[PDB]
């Protein structure tokens, strides 16, 4: 009249321990949006300066 | 009766599967198995071969009175 035992669940516990800590980010270059460029420049009349 | 002894020596959950297999309802087998009267039937199958053994009937032994108050004397 013995009773069956408990079967564990390994697939749930694997999702807890495999959560890595928060990935620390460091930047390597400055966050750039604008860059300088050379354009030709003209006077008030219209000729190239 | 050599099959009903084979059933009793199985598991508790394998007696109930056998009784439901024949056609017995669930509340009747679970009143059998739960009351542990499968355990008492080990001592009524094994004693059923004792009264089968020796014969008070034969060609000649049927004529006499075996419970007579002159044989018991």
């Amino acid at each position: 009249k013995t009773i069956p035992t408990f079967e564990p669940k390994e697939s749930i516990l694997k999702k807890l321990e495999d959560i890595k800590p928060e990935q620390v980010k460091k930047q390597t270059k400055l966050f750039r949006i604008f860059e300088p460029r050379q354009l030709p420049v003209y006077r008030a009349n219209g000729e190239k300066e | 009766i050599e099959e009903l002894y084979k059933v009793i020596s199985l598991h508790e959950n394998e007696i109930q599967l056998y009784l439901i297999s024949l056609g017995i309802p669930k509340i009747d087998a679970d009143t059998y198995v739960g009351s542990k009267i499968y355990s008492q039937d080990k001592y009524r199958i094994l004693e059923s071969y004792v009264y089968n053994l020796l014969s008070i009937n034969y060609g000649c032994y049927q004529l006499f009175d075996f419970n007579s108050p002159d044989l018991e004397k």
